[PDB]
C-alpha cells in the first residue's frame, strides 16, 4: 500500500485562493495517475482533477476551469494543487487519490514513407486508493 | 517516274528506276523508338553496302560479273525471263538458291582474280 | 450524459433482502460488450469500497449475499439478508464516458 | 556464246517482312501549345507532299488479322498511356474509409441514387495535422464497405491521377516507313480483308489515322469508298469479330449538361488533387443524340449487305447486348477529356426481313478506369468544368453473330469485340510493310573484258 | 572548247548549324575520385594536342546571344544535376512542425536569431517507434506556421537530400564538335560581341569552362586579354544584361570562420539524414574581402571603357538592389560545396565624375532551389570545419535603369540574374558550322570517251 | 597543316587540304553524358555515310578529285573561271550558287550517270 | 630491289583488348516456361551448331585473373539481379515489434529454437484499419529487440523488399558471343596452366552455355576437369590468394528441405501482395544434404596428389573447417529450388595426409532475408515454397585457402574462403579471351603502281 | 577454310583466308541497351576501316599496290624470310610502332597527289 500525505485542514478568507500539498511514498506518481476529488456532507462526489503518471496531460472540470491549477516538483515526488476565488459554498472536503488509465489509438493513418499519423486518448480504468484528505472551509 | 513504279514493268523495263529506289535508303517512348529505326535503317544499309563492296561492285548499280549461273535453278529463256516476269516473281522463283549465288559469287571469282590481279602487278 | 438514483433513502428491517437502482441517459455497455459499472458503498466516517463493477462480477472480498442486475440505461444492485453493518450511502460508477460521474447517491438505514 | 550472270542493283524487291513503325506529325501543328498524351508533345514532323505512286498492272495479296503493324501500334500505344501517366503523382491515401450519403434537392428525379457525396478523415500536408474534405462521387465509382463507401480499387492494383493539363485529344499519326522499306496499299474500292487486290498503290508514309478509343462504335473512321463493307476473320466462326464500316458518315451529338466545378486538394507537400465540387444548377443525365431517319436506312444498308453472305431470306436480328464488363456492354469513348458508358440497346432494339427525328439514350459517368484489360494498373478521372458537348461520325459497327441459328434462318447479331485491335485493324487495314531487297543478278551477253 | 562543271571532293565548307557537342575533359583526371557531380563516372579525355591554326585571309561573321551552344550547356548542366540528384534519398518526412528555440552559444551581437534549435519527434528505423531528435538551423529556411517552425519549402515541390560523396567543385570541360563539324574562334582581343571578327582561327575542341554558378559577379573565368570590356547585343535596350569582362583579376576571400559539427539520423532503411549538429566556440558571421585600392582601380576602368557608349561628362552611379528573389538581391555562390549569400551593396555604394580591405558580410541557406525551377528542392549536406574560400573576380553583370533625359547620369545595378549569360562570357568566342566536302566548279576536262 | 587550314587560301589553294580536311570527316552506362556521346556518333556516323552515298552516287567515289562532263547554263555565275578560282573564296562561292544547289544534284546524277550506265550496257550488250 | 610497300586488308591481326560481351542463348529456348531472372524476358537466340575452328601451327597466352570478361559479366549479373528485383514490393512494414513463441510442436529435439511463431500490428490495405498476423520464422532471420520483444535482423540495415515469386531464380546457361571484329580465343591444352601460352588454340565466334551458379565454397554444375583434378592460383606462394581446384569426375550430392512448407498470403496495401510460411505439416526436421564417402576419399587424395607437386611431396597435408567470421564464407550456400541453404561442411574437412557406411549427412541452415553478393545496401526477401524441396547437383571443384606461418616446408594446411563469386566465374571463363582483328595492312613487295 | 585460319600460317599463306576472315567483321531491358551499344560499336568500327580504305583508295580491296616506298629501318629481314616463314602475327608486332607513320605517308605522299595528277591528266 504506497502511503499517501495531505495537506492539514485550512481555514481562509472568503474571495481568496488556497493551495495544498500531496505526497506518495516510493515516487508512484510516474506509474499512478494523479486526481483530486471534492465532496460535502450529504453530497455526491465531485471530479476535479487529473494528471497522467507521466505528467503529460492535465485536465479540469469545467466548474473550475481558470480556478485550478496543478503542479508538481521535480522527479514528481509530490503534487501540488492551487484554487482560486473560494467562497463560503466551496467548504468541502478535498481529496487525493492515485489513478490507472488506459491509452490506445483513437485514429491512425499508415504512412509509407513517414510515421503513422496518429491520435491518442486516454481512458481511466479506476480509482485507485484514496488519500486521507483534506478539509478546507471559508468563513470571516 | 514514282517511287516503286518499276513493279508495274517487266523485269527488263524495271531496269530504268534504280535511281529512283536508291534514293531514299536513307526521352520519350517515341525518341526511343525513332532511335532504334534511324539504327536499324542504318544497319541495313551498311550490310547491303557491305555485300556490295565485297562483292566489288559497289558504287554501281549496274554490274557483270564473271561466276556463270547454272540452268537448273530455273531453265528459261532469257528474253521471256526479262520480257514476261516482274523482278518481284523472278525473286520468288530464284528465293532459295540465294545463299549458294552468294558463296559462289564470292570465292569462285572475286577473291581469286583478286590473287592474280596481285600476280600480274607483280611485273 | 446524466446518472440518477433512487429510492433516495430505504428504510430496511433487519434481516430482510433490499435493493438499489440506478439509471442513466445513455446505455452503458459497450461496442465490444463490455460494461463500466461500479457500486461502492460508505460508511459514515469511512471511504468507500468496491461492492460490485463492471456490473458482472462482485468485488474480491465483498459478501455474496450482494448481487447486481440490469442492462442498457438500468441497472440494480441488490442485497440479501441485510444486516446492520450495511448502513451507509451507495454510488454507482459509470466509466463510458468522459467525464465520468458519481450518481447521486442512495442511503440504507435500519427502520425505526 | 553461252549467256553470263550479272549483278543488278536497286532492283524493285517485295518481301513480307517486318520493322518498327516510325513515329511522325503533322509539321507539329500542336506544339504552340501543352500538353497531348498522344502527340508527346511533339513527334518527328512530316512534309505535306508524299506522293502516292501507282502501280499499273500489279496485283499482291493481302492478309487482316495477320498484319503486325496492328499490335506494334498496340503495344506503341501501351507504352506511350504508361509514359504519360508516369511522372504524375499516385493516389493512393484516398481509399481511407469514408462516410456517405445520397445527393439531394435540385435533382432531376432519373438520377435519384447516381451521385453520392463522402467526407474524408484524410490528413493534411503535414504529417502531424488532420483534415476533413469532401467530394461529389458517381454511385458506380464506390463501394459499401460492408452508410460507409470504400473505392472500388483498393482491393486491386493502386490509382494514381495527376497532369490534369494534359489533353487527351487524339491527333493525326504517320506510321511512315523506315529507310529501305515502304508502305503498300490497296487501291480496289471493295476489297476483301484478304486475298489479292487487282490495283494496288504504294506511299512513301502513312495517312493521319487517330488513335481515338472506342468500345461498340467505330468513330472517325475513314468513310468507305462505296458500301457498307463487311469484314471478319471467317464469317461461319463465331469467336471472330465482324467488322462494319461504314460509307456515310451518321453523326452523333453527346454532352454533360451539367455545370462542373473543381476543388483543389492538397494532400503531400506540393502534390494537388482535384475534386468534384457542388454542381451548379439541377443534375441531368448525360445523353446522346443520334438521327433517327439516318440510323434506321444505315441499318437497311448494313443487312442488305449482310445478305449477300447468307441466304436471302435470312431474317436479320439485332439484340440488346450480352452483359459481361461493363466495357463490353455499353458504348464508350473518352471525347472532352472525360469517360462515358451509354446504353446502346436502343440502337439494336430492330429486326429485318426480306423485300421525333432523332434518338436518344441514356449514358454513364465512370472516374475510375481500367484502360486496356490490365489489372496492373488504374487512374482517376480528373474532373473538367462546365458542360461539355461533342459531336463526332460514326463510321462502323463491332459485331459478333450468335451461335445456333440452325436451318441457316434468323441470324441475330450482338454488340461485342471489346479490343480495340479490331478498330485499329477497321483503320489499318489498308496498309502492309514490305521489304526492299536492291540487290539481284540475271543472265547476260556481258563476258568481263579482258584486264 | 566550251568549260565543263567538275566535281570536288574535300573542299572545305561552313554551314551556320547546330549539333550536339562532344563530351571532354582533360586526361579524365576526375576519375581518379568518386565523384564530381558534372564529370560523373565516365567521359572522353581530351586530346594531348589541342591543335588550332590561325586561319589567314579569314574574316568570320560571329554572333554573340545567338549561339545555341549556351542552351545546350544549360539543358546538358540541367539535366547532369538531375541526374546525380536522382539516386538520392526524399525528405518528405521533414514537413512535420518543429519546436523551435532561440539558442545562442557565445553568439555575436549581429546574428542573434540567425540560428534556431528545432526539434521534432521524427521517425525511427522501426514504423511503431517515435524519437526525439534536434538540429541546428538557419532561420531563413524556416517559417512560422502561424514558437513552432515549419521549414520554407513544403508547400511546394518535394526536399531530397542524400549522396555527398558527390563533389561541387567545377571542373574544366572541354567541347569538340562532331566530326563533319568544326570550331571556330576569334583571335580579336577586342572583338565585340556580335559583327565581323577580323582574325579568326579553328579549334579541334574549345578550351576549358568551369560550370561556376553566380548571380551577381562572374567567377573563375577567363580575363580579358589587353583591357576591360562591355557587351550588350544592344545597349539601348535596358531589360536586356550588360556583359563586364575584367582583364586583370580582383582576389576574394570567403569563409565561415567557425567549425560546423554533424549527426546522422535515419529516417528508415537506407534512409542516411545528415543533419547540424551543436556548435561549438565563438559564432560569427560568414564573410568575404576584398582589397579597397584595386576595387577602385578595376572599377575605374570599367567606367573608362564605360565611357566609350555614352557622350563625354556623363554622370556614372552605381546603387543597391532594387529587390526581388533573393537569388538575384545578393551574390550567391558555392565554395566549399555549401552555398552562399552576401550583402554587395556596399561596393557599388560610389559616384563617378570627369577628369585596405573591403569586409562584407554573408548568409547562408541550405533549401535550394536549382536556377528558377520550382519543380525541385534540396537540403545542402553540412560541411565540416571552417571553410575557406580563395577566389578570382573576373567580371560583372549589369543592369541599366531606364528613363533619364538627355542622354546623362546613368545609373547601374547587378541584375541578370540568369546565368544563361554566365556562360556566354566564356562561350561567345566560337561557333560551330557544318562541313560539306563536296564542290563543283567549271574545269577543261572531257570525260575520257570509252 | 591543321584542320580548316584552306579556309582563306584561293580556290586553287585550297585543293592541297582536301585530305586534311578529310582525316576527321568520321573522326550505370545510361548517363546523359553517355546518351550525348551515344547520340553525336550516330549522327556523324549518318552525315558520313550519307556524304559517301551522295559521292557514290556520282560514281567519282574513292577521289578527292574527279571531273565530270556535264554541263551548265552560265546564268548561275557571272565571271571567269580563273577569277572563281582566285579572288573569292570557297565561302563566298556558296553564298553565289547556294540556290542552284539542288537542280545541280539532280542534273549531275541524271544526265550523267543513268546516261553512262546506258552505254556501258551498251557495250556489255557485245 | 627498290621494293615498295603495299596495302593488304583482311590480314589476321590480334590485339589484346576488352569490349562489351554479346549476350546469346541456344534458340531462346527459355521461351519454353516463364519467368526466369538469368534468362530475362529476352535474349538473342543463337546458332545450336557454333563453328569450333581448330587454329594448328599456333600458340599464344593466357594470362588468367587478368581477363576482364568475368568483371563485365560479374556487372551483368549485379544488374540483371537488381533489374530483376526492381518492379517488386518494398517491405519496410514487417519490422513492427514481434511477439513471438517457442515452437515445440511436432519438432526434432536437435532442432529447438530454429524456428519462431511471431505476431505483430502491421496495417491492412486500408489506411485506418489495422490486422493481427501471425507467421514463423527462421532464428537466423531475427534478433531481440531487447535483453521478449524481437525484430527483423536488418532493418538496421539497408531497405527490405520482397523477391516476388513468378519469376523462377534457376540457373540457365548463357552463351557469350564476340561482338563483330571480334573473336573468342580457347585454348586446346588439356593440363592449361591458368598463365602461359597454350600449345594448341581455336577460336570461336560465340561460346557455350555457363550456368550463373552462385555458391560459397564448392562449385557446383561446373565444366569437369578434362584429364585430370588440376588446382590454380595466381601466386601459391601467396597464400591472400585463393586456390582455385577442379574436379575430373564429379560427385553426386542430394540435398532437400524434407518438411511440408504451407504458405499464406496477406494484402498489405492495393495491389501489394505479401508471403508467409504457415504451420508446417508432420513432424518438422532439420534440412540436410548426402554425399558419399569413399569417393570423397577418392577425390581428396586425388588433389593431394596434383598438390605435392608444388611441394616437397613428402609434406603433411591437413584440411580443416572454415576459421570463422561471417557466415557467408563460413558456410557453403546453394540456391537449388529457388530457396537459400547455408550447410555445415565442417565434416568434409576432417582429415589428414601423410606420404606414401558410404554417405556422408550434412545439417544445413534456412534463411530468408539475404545480403545477396557482397552488397550491405540492400536485402531481400525470398518467398516461402510450398512443399518438401529437392536438390541434386554436381560437386565439380573447390575453393581453398592456405594457412600462413609454415615453415621447413613441411605440414602444409588448408581451409575453404574466398567465397567471392569472381573466383567461380573465372573457373569458368577461364578458357576464353576477348581479342581484336586488325584487317588492315601492309608489306613490301615488287609490284609498283601504274603510271597515272 | 575457317575464320582467322591463317593464325599458324605464314604471311604467304596469310592471303588465302582473307575473305573468310572479312566475312563476319560486320555480321528497357540492360541486355538489350547493351545491344544496342554492341551494335552502334561494330557498326562505327566497319565504318573506320572503310574510311580508311576509301582514304587511301583501295575501296573493294582486301588487297592493293601503292607508290609508296619505306625506309628500311623498319624492318631487317629479307622479303622471303618475312612472307615465308613469319606469322602475319608477329609481323604485326615487329611493325606495330611506325604505324602512324606509315599511315601519313599512305596518305598524303601518294594519295593527294596522285588524285591531283589524275585531274590534271584529265585537263588535257
Ligand atoms: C441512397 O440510394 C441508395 C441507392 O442508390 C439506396 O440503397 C438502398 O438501400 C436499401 C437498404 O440497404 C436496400 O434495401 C435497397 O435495395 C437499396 N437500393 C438500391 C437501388 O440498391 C439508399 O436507401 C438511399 N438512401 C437514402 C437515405 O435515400
Ligand atoms: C577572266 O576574263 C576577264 C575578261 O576577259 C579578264 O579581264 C580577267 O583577267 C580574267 N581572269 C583572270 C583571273 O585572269
Ligand atoms: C525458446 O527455445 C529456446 C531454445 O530452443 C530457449 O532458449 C528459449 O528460452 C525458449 N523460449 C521460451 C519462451 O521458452
Ligand atoms: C579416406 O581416404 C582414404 C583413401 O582415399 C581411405 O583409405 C580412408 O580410410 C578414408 N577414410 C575413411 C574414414 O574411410
Amino acid at each position: 500500500q504506497v502511503q499517501l500525505v495531505q495537506s492539514g485542514a485550512e481555514v481562509k478568507k472568503p474571495g481568496s485562493s488556497v493551495k495544498v500539498s500531496c505526497k506518495a511514498s516510493g515516487n508512484s506518481f510516474s506509474n499512478h495517475d494523479v486526481h483530486w476529488v471534492r465532496q460535502a456532507t450529504g453530497q455526491g462526489l465531485e471530479w476535479m482533477g487529473w494528471m497522467s503518471h507521466e505528467g503529460d496531460k492535465t485536465g479540469l472540470a469545467q466548474k473550475f476551469q481558470g480556478r485550478v491549477t496543478i503542479t508538481r516538483d521535480s522527479g514528481a515526488s509530490t503534487v501540488y494543487m492551487e484554487l482560486r476565488g473560494l467562497t463560503a459554498d466551496d467548504t468541502a472536503i478535498y481529496y487525493c487519490l492515485t489513478g490507472s488509465k488506459h491509452r490506445l489509438r483513437d485514429y491512425f493513418l499508415y504512412n509509407e514513407y513517414g510515421p503513422n499519423y496518429e491520435e491518442w486518448g486516454d481512458y481511466l480504468a479506476t480509482l485507485d486508493v484514496w488519500g486521507h484528505g483534506t478539509a478546507v472551509t471559508v468563513s470571516s | 517516274l514514282g517511287f516503286l513504279g518499276a513493279a508495274g514493268s517487266t523485269m527488263g523495263a524495271a531496269s530504268m528506276t534504280l535511281t529512283v529506289q536508291a534514293r531514299n535508303l536513307l526521352l520519350t517512348v517515341w525518341g526511343i523508338k525513332q532511335l532504334q529505326a534511324r539504327v536499324l535503317a542504318v544497319e541495313r544499309y551498311l550490310r547491303d553496302q557491305q555485300l556490295l563492296g565485297i562483292w566489288g561492285c559497289s558504287g554501281k548499280l549496274i554490274c557483270c560479273t564473271n561466276v556463270p549461273w547454272n540452268s537448273s535453278w530455273s531453265n528459261r529463256n532469257l528474253s521471256e525471263i526479262w520480257d514476261n516476269m516482274t523482278w518481284l516473281q523472278w525473286d520468288k522463283e530464284i528465293s532459295n538458291y540465294t545463299q549458294i549465288i552468294y558463296g559462289l559469287l564470292e570465292e569462285s571469282q572475286n577473291q581469286q582474280e583478286k590473287n592474280e590481279q596481285d600476280l600480274l602487278a607483280l611485273d | 450524459v446524466v446518472i440518477t438514483q433512487s429510492p433516495l433513502f430505504l428504510p430496511v428491517t433487519p434481516g430482510e433482502a433490499a435493493s438499489l437502482s440506478c439509471k442513466c441517459s445513455h446505455s452503458l455497455q459497450h461496442s465490444t460488450g463490455a460494461n463500466y459499472l461500479a457500486w461502492y458503498l460508505q460508511r459514515p466516517g469511512q471511504t468507500p469500497r468496491l461492492l460490485i463493477h463492471l456490473a458482472t462480477h462482485r468485488a474480491s472480498g465483498v459478501p455474496d449475499r450482494f448481487s447486481g442486475s440490469g442492462s442498457g440505461t438500468d441497472f440494480t444492485l441488490k442485497i440479501s439478508r441485510v444486516e446492520s453493518d450495511d448502513v451507509g450511502t451507495y454510488y454507482c460508477m459509470q466509466g463510458l464516458h468522459s467525464p465520468w460521474t458519481f450518481g447521486q447517491g442512495t442511503k440504507v438505514e435500519i427502520k425505526r | 556464246e553461252n549467256l553470263w550472270v550479272t549483278v543488278y542493283y536497286g532492283v524493285p524487291v517485295w518481301k513480307d517482312a517486318e520493322t518498327t513503325l516510325f513515329c511522325a506529325s503533322d509539321a507539329k501543328a500542336y506544339e504552340t501549345e501543352k500538353h497531348n498524351v498522344w502527340a508527346t508533345h511533339a513527334c518527328v514532323p512530316t512534309d505535306p507532299n508524299p506522293q502516292e505512286i501507282h502501280l499499273e498492272n500489279v496485283t499482291e495479296e493481302f492478309n487482316m488479322w495477320k498484319n503486325n503493324m496492328v499490335e506494334q501500334m498496340h503495344t506503341d500505344i501501351i507504352s506511350l498511356w504508361d509514359q504519360s501517366l508516369k511522372p504524375c503523382v499516385k493516389l493512393t491515401p484516398l481509399c481511407v474509409t469514408l462516410q456517405c450519403t445520397n445527393v439531394t434537392n435540385n435533382i432531376t428525379d432519373d438520377m435519384r441514387g447516381e451521385l453520392k457525396n463522402c467526407s474524408f478523415n484524410m490528413t493534411t500536408e503535414l504529417r502531424d495535422k488532420k483534415q476533413k474534405v469532401y467530394s461529389l462521387f458517381y454511385r458506380l465509382d464506390v463501394v459499401q464497405i460492408n452508410k460507409e463507401y470504400r473505392l472500388i480499387n483498393c482491393n486491386t492494383s493502386a490509382i494514381t491521377q495527376a497532369c490534369p493539363k494534359v489533353s487527351f485529344e487524339p491527333i493525326p499519326i504517320h506510321y511512315c516507313a523506315p529507310a529501305g522499306f515502304a508502305i503498300l496499299k490497296c487501291k480496289d474500292k471493295k476489297f476483301n480483308g484478304t486475298g489479292p487486290c487487282p490495283s494496288v498503290s504504294t506511299v512513301q508514309c502513312t495517312h493521319g489515322i487517330k488513335p481515338v478509343v472506342s468500345t461498340q462504335l467505330l468513330l472517325n473512321g475513314s468513310l468507305a469508298e462505296e458500301e457498307v463493307m463487311i469484314r471478319s476473320e471467317n464469317i461461319t466462326n463465331n469467336a471472330k469479330n465482324i467488322l462494319v464500316q461504314f460509307n456515310t458518315p451518321v453523326q452523333i451529338n453527346c454532352t454533360r449538361p451539367n455545370n462542373n466545378t473543381r476543388k483543389s486538394i492538397r494532400i503531400g507537400p506540393g502534390q494537388a488533387f482535384y475534386a468534384t465540387g457542388d454542381i451548379i444548377g439541377d443534375i441531368r443525365q448525360a445523353h446522346c443524340n443520334v438521327s433517327k431517319a439516318t440510323w434506321n436506312e444505315t441499318l437497311g444498308k448494313v443487312v442488305k449487305q449482310l445478305r449477300k453472305h447468307f441466304g436471302n431470306n435470312t431474317i436479320i436480328r439485332f439484340a440488346n447486348s450480352s452483359g459481361g464488363d461493363l466495357e463490353v456492354t455499353t458504348h464508350s469513348f473518352n471525347c472532352g477529356g472525360e469517360f462515358f458508358y451509354c446504353n446502346t440497346s436502343g440502337l439494336f432494339n430492330s429486326t429485318w426481313i426480306s423485300n421525333n427525328d432523332s434518338i436518344t439514350l441514356p449514358c454513364r459517368i465512370k472516374q475510375i478506369i481500367n484502360m486496356w484489360q490490365r489489372i496492373g494498373q488504374a487512374m482517376y478521372a480528373p474532373p473538367i468544368q462546365g458542360v461539355i458537348r461533342c459531336v463526332s461520325n460514326i463510321t462502323g459497327l463491332i459485331l459478333t453473330r450468335d451461335g445456333g441459328s440452325t436451318n441457316s434462318t434468323t441470324e441475330t447479331f450482338r454488340p461485342g469485340g471489346g479490343d480495340m485491335r479490331d478498330n485499329w485493324r477497321s483503320e489499318l487495314y489498308k496498309y502492309k510493310v514490305v521489304k526492299i531487297e536492291p540487290l539481284g543478278v540475271a543472265p547476260t551477253r556481258c563476258k568481263r573484258r579482258v584486264v
